[PDB]
This record gives structure tokens, C-alpha cells and sequence, in this order.
């Protein structure tokens, strides 16, 4: 789409379970809500065992 | 009414203090919808611990 959701070809959303968190895991305790490809960025992880 | 199938290797989890939007206090969430006297309807959250 134009903001980047994911639609059939008629025009209606298709739903799901969305994603939250640093790193980000799935929440089925959550309402469903339209699924949506981020134009965003990664963000890093420091250092923690060599 | 509602049927529930529960899984019984499931463990008793960590983060004891019970709360409702961190989501390792609980093992399970379901969702039932009732209507009130004047037609409003309202969601209902069970939440399950062992």
C-alpha cells in the first residue's frame, strides 16, 4: 500500500498479531491489529560476550 | 461458556507479582465479548496461572 500495509487486492487490511519489544517478540495477549512492513531501521546491540 | 484445553507440562512462571501488560506473569489469555443492558459491548479477559 501507501503506508506500507499488507492488503488483498479489493482494498481491505489483513489483520494480526503485532510486535513489540527490544528485541521484538510476538504478543498473542494483545488485540489484533492490521500488520504493517516498518520503513524504519534496525537498532544495535552492544557487547556483551566475546 | 467456555472450553478451555490446558497443557499440563506448561510451568509455573518466573516473574511472580501478578500484572496485566508483561507478558511472563500469566500462561494463558483468552477473550469473551458480552453485551450490556443497552446494547455497549464489553470485552472480558480471563487470564489463567497455574
Amino acid at each position: 500500500d501507501e503506508n506500507r500495509n499488507l492488503v488483498n487486492m479489493q482494498g481491505m487490511q489483513l489483520t494480526g498479531y503485532p510486535a513489540t519489544g527490544t528485541p521484538p517478540t510476538i504478543q498473542q495477549g494483545a488485540n489484533p491489529a492490521p500488520i504493517t512492513i516498518p520503513n524504519t531501521l534496525m537498532a544495535a546491540k552492544s557487547t556483551t560476550t566475546a | 461458556s467456555m472450553q478451555i484445553n490446558l497443557n499440563s507440562t506448561d510451568p509455573v512462571p518466573s516473574k511472580t507479582p501478578f500484572s496485566v501488560s508483561d507478558a511472563d506473569s500469566y500462561n494463558k489469555k483468552g477473550t469473551v465479548t458480552v453485551y450490556d443492558s443497552q446494547g455497549n459491548a464489553h470485552d472480558m479477559n480471563v487470564y489463567f496461572v497455574k
